[PDB]
């Protein structure tokens, strides 16, 4: 229904800005491990 | 070591726009990246936008997709957040982070308030 | 060097895992938010 | 009100393979996925691989893709995990776990050891 919907996607929202927060993370360190690469 | 400081808060009309502004400064420093969050009474801190250091590559979260702005000066050591199409859902105190190591925690500053009030 | 590079991909293995059970909790909510939309 | 029961682990040599099998038991249970997590001694339990429940949609992490496999069988509420290519590497206690609902922890059961060991 419609409460099931509307709460169910706010939890979803959660979840994903939590995961945007990893990707952040995560390819902040891809970038400083191509930089040592280059510095071998 | 490092300490940041935020400006930029203040209280607008929906449909208005703020730019937050964020220096770190102390012992040098270099991060992986940098960012803000925001918080409401009695919730924890939500990420918002982040940006990585080397790259300036720009994450947002899908509540301010198409309405916020993040970028970075590396010569300052600056973060900024250009908040467009405010929405009375996006009051919040925004908080300034620095990703600086692996320990799973943040370095942060002191939140700037963001009011978005319909007046009339 | 050759640490740095090795301990700092092992750090970031363990972002991508914490980013990829998210994706799992997220995309299984995106699904079930589908199934109920069809309820409608 | 949910018991989890694992099945499948072992010792193999490098190169072996082991299929770890998971049921789901008790009050009527409708996940939004399972999965499969592992844990050496002294660390904390890292994801291995998900399934969502209704599509069937798989994650697996990076140490591992192309070698392991997960599979769901709503019918049974039983998860699987085909393991290939083992390394010694993947030694671990292997966790069925369940994703419920909202508070951010899942159901898990007690657990199945996973030796691979080179012996010659």
């Amino acid at each position: 229904l419609e409460e099931e919907l509307k709460q169910l996607e706010e939890e979803l929202q959660a979840i994903e800005e939590q995961l945007a927060q990893l990707q952040w993370k995560a390819q902040a360190r891809k970038e400083k491990l191509a930089q040592l690469k280059e510095k071998l | 070591q490092v300490q940041l400081q935020e400006s930029g808060g203040g209280l607008v009309q929906p449909g208005g726009s703020l730019r937050l502004s964020c220096i770190a400064s102390g012992r040098t420093f270099n991060p992986y990246g940098m960012g803000w969050f925001r918080q409401v009474p009695g919730k924890e801190r939500t990420f918002v936008s982040g940006i990585t250091w080397i790259g300036g590559t720009t994450y947002y979260v899908n509540s301010v997709k198409g309405r916020f702005t993040i970028s970075r000066d590396r010569a300052k050591n600056t973060v900024y957040l250009q908040m467009n199409s405010l929405k009375p859902e996006d009051t919040a105190v925004y908080y300034c982070a620095a990703d600086k190591d692996n320990t799973g925690y943040n370095y942060w500053g002191q939140g700037t308030q963001v009011t978005v009030s319909s007046f009339g």
